[PDB]
């Protein structure tokens, strides 16, 4: 219980500690701007503390980060192990995929789930046991009791459920969160072990104060785009090489004057990558590795040639990039506000406008506060959970009827007790 | 109790008679009739849920006007208890049930990385998703909060 | 007080043209287009600058000989080894640079080592020069917009 | 103008039907009856 | 502008002395008159 109340304690003060270890990070790169090269080193200040604090300082960082993790094992993981056993649960449910459906080999994060109905501790933290039986009982009149069987199937050693155990770390993998942070915690580790890439771990700047992780977003999510439209410029400064290789094997020499024993880019390679680190990172032109108008009629063509590098390649390289760039931003600007134009025109369960709900002082307003109040249909689908259906009201039992049904008409169609007759 | 400038003093007496009588003067406020004055903290709950909806589906009555401000202290009180909603209730037509909110579960509601996932969300119902069954996707999001809520009430 | 400073000293007297920040309105708004999203700016190039010292200290580790500050080397050179040294020297060189840094490098020589390290300057050239126009211009406009 | 003519697609095939043509504002009365008022009403390969 | 509420001269260049006196009249019954003292001054 003391050990209990430690894991309770870090679920409760889970962020706080993170914007710590955080803060511990850049005391990281605090340290990391006085090395020298001799081995390394460190200088030496009025403060006289250097590598004591250095040893101490990583392995708490890495302590942290440890901390972190088993905090966020605490926190969320049921949340999503919950997630996923009510999506496997109501589609054993609705469909019955394992008797009937049996899905596809893409998704074995579903076929994943397979395995974990072989154990007899399979819907656990769902709290939901109807759903073992009543499918149990729903379908093997059908289809077969057998199969029913087999959906079935200090010193506390082997009582515990191994199976449902390895299932549920396998879908705790499948988090990007989860895994970025042990990813992290493991960076702590090989800076416990070697102090060079100690201070790599400011990727804790990804996670944190949201506009640049916006700006991450309009980043990743275009990235596709990206990607493959650079690998086209890639492709255009292949071909664009292969042209000067056949007809262009003398413009080029690596060495000074030609005397010293210069290199003309005529293997593919070479000339392949020569073109790539030369033009890309140029600044317009080739203007430099050219040969200048000397006055040779092949020299005219070279250079339109070089002048069609410059054109077919910078503009299209800033359109690569802060054309898309822009356009992300012009998306995101774009989803927010019409987020913000949801929230003030139709509500969720609204869905009319403002045009009605203002004749009275605020009514609109007080419309969204308390006629949708997003908030008290959860409440309220608590308050159902809460009671034994023999204290329902009919309305009560209807509604928690319904939502057994899954049949969503209770909820209003748009239209309210303002709309009737006011 | 008279310098919290609220009561009626014969009433203040009342509850002095009423109080413990327990043997110098001591008092446990807690063992009062507090205890007790939960339930009667429910009935007083129904009979406003009672007022409010006579309120709702028949308005405009002088006579209930007057019943009601007779009542004010009430609706004072539990406006941040009551739970109120609107459905069709089989009848075809719109209508309204009106039912209790628990403090704990705002308690943990008002955590708000719970509405920080709530505003995330909204921006997945308006935009980030296909609008395909909202209100349930709603109710799955509703199911994941309250199991979120457990968790956080449960630390 | 500024009109005091230049009253006593003449030098800063000249920085009043700061009366041009509140007068003719068009500029004001471009100004306005600068200071309400600054706070994202202002952080975008702290990422920056932390991309510039994390990017610094892995050529630091594995490359230690392709910067030599003087003539040839001969003269007596300096490799950025020193954490400062070489932080500041990736600030004022690729920040403004002109795209690459392919002043500072060693060029391609034929060393394996060289092969990475000629990657590694592409690197710097795509994660940076993109970046950084992202960084201004996208938000600016997006600031007119 | 690419993206706007995108997200103009976006709209029109979620708004107003091309025999539809008035709006997601009539048709949504019922549960979900847009939906099947395009999936079904005009269920555009059906004229075909 | 807690500290100005001190001075006497309080509500000047608004033209209202009504809010001083309302203000003095419309709590200090419930909370005090030596409270009512103290918002003077
Ligand atoms: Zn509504
Ligand atoms: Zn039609």
């Amino acid at each position: 219980a003391y050990q209990q109340k430690l894991l309770n304690y870090f679920a409760r003060n889970f962020y706080n500690m993170r914007m710590l270890a955080l803060f511990v990070a850049f005391a990281i790169n605090f340290i990391l701007l006085f090395y020298k090269v001799s081995v390394h080193y460190v200088l030496e200040e009025s403060s006289g503390y250097m590598e004591p604090t250095l040893r101490i300082l990583a392995i708490l960082h890495t302590v942290i980060s440890f901390f972190c993790i088993i905090g966020y094992y605490c926190l969320k993981v049921p949340l999503v192990i919950f997630k996923r056993e009510k999506e496997v649960a109501r589609k054993l449910e609705f469909d019955g995929l394992y008797i009937t459906e049996q899905p596809s080999e893409d998704d074995i994060k579903g076929q994943w789930d397979r395995l974990v109905i072989n154990t007899q501790s399979f819907p656990n933290n769902y709290w939901d046991k109807f759903v073992k039986r009543k499918v149990m009982d729903k379908y093997g009149e059908f289809y077969g009791r057998d199969r029913i069987s087999e959906l079935l199937g200090s010193a506390v050693l082997n009582s515990i459920d191994v199976k449902y155990q390895m299932w549920k770390l396998g879908v705790v993998f499948t988090d990007n969160s989860f895994l970025y942070l042990a990813w992290y915690m493991t960076m702590s580790v090989l800076g416990h072990y070697n102090n060079f890439f100690f201070a790599a771990h400011l990727l804790d700047i990804a996670m944190g104060f949201k506009t640049l992780r916006t700006i991450l977003s309009s980043v990743t999510h275009n990235g596709k785009q990206l990607v493959l439209t650079v690998g086209l410029l890639a492709v255009v400064v292949y071909l664009y090489t292969v042209v000067a290789f056949n007809f262009f094997r003398k413009f080029y020499n690596k060495s000074e004057d030609g005397d010293t024993p210069d290199m003309k880019c005529d293997d593919m390679l070479t000339c392949y990558m020569f073109h790539m680190y030369v033009g890309v990172r140029a600044g317009g032109g080739i203007g430099d590795e050219i040969e200048d108008p000397a006055g040779d009629e092949y020299e005219i063509y070279r250079i339109i040639f070089d002048i069609t590098f410059f054109f077919f390649v910078i503009v299209i390289l800033l359109a690569i990039i802060q054309g898309l760039i822009i356009d992300a931003f012009g998306e995101l600007r774009d989803q927010q506000e019409q987020v913000k134009e949801d929230m003030e025109t139709k509500c969720f369960i609204c869905g009319i406008g403002n045009d009605y709900f203002d004749t009275v002082p605020h009514g609109f307003e007080t419309h969204t506060l308390q006629e949708h109040n997003l908030a008290n249909y959860l409440f309220f689908l608590m308050y159902l959970i809460n009671k034994d259906e023999t204290e329902h009201t009919g309305q009560e039992s209807y509604v928690w009827k319904m939502y057994q049904e899954r049949c969503w008409e209770f909820f209003p169609a748009g239209d309210c007790f303002r709309k009737q007759y006011e | 109790m008279e310098s919290h400038k609220h009561y009626t003093q014969s009433e203040t007496e009342f509850l002095l008679s009423c109080a413990e009588t327990d043997e110098n003067e001591t008092l446990d406020y807690e063992e009062f009739v507090k205890r007790f004055h939960e339930p009667a903290k429910d009935i007083g709950f129904n009979v406003a849920v009672l007022l409010t909806n006579l309120s709702e589906h028949m308005p405009n009555d002088t006579r209930l006007q007057t019943f009601l401000e007779l009542a004010e202290s009430v609706l004072n009180y539990f406006q941040p208890f009551l739970g109120r909603i609107e459905i069709m209730g089989s009848a075809k037509r719109i209508e309204r049930v009106y039912f209790e909110i628990s403090e704990s579960s705002r308690t943990q509601w008002e955590k708000p990385q719970v509405k920080e996932s709530k505003r995330q969300f909204i921006f997945d119902v308006v935009n980030e998703g296909g609008e395909k069954e909202k209100m349930e996707l709603f109710v799955n999001f509703c199911e994941d909060t309250i199991f979120e809520m457990q968790l956080a009430a449960q630390i």
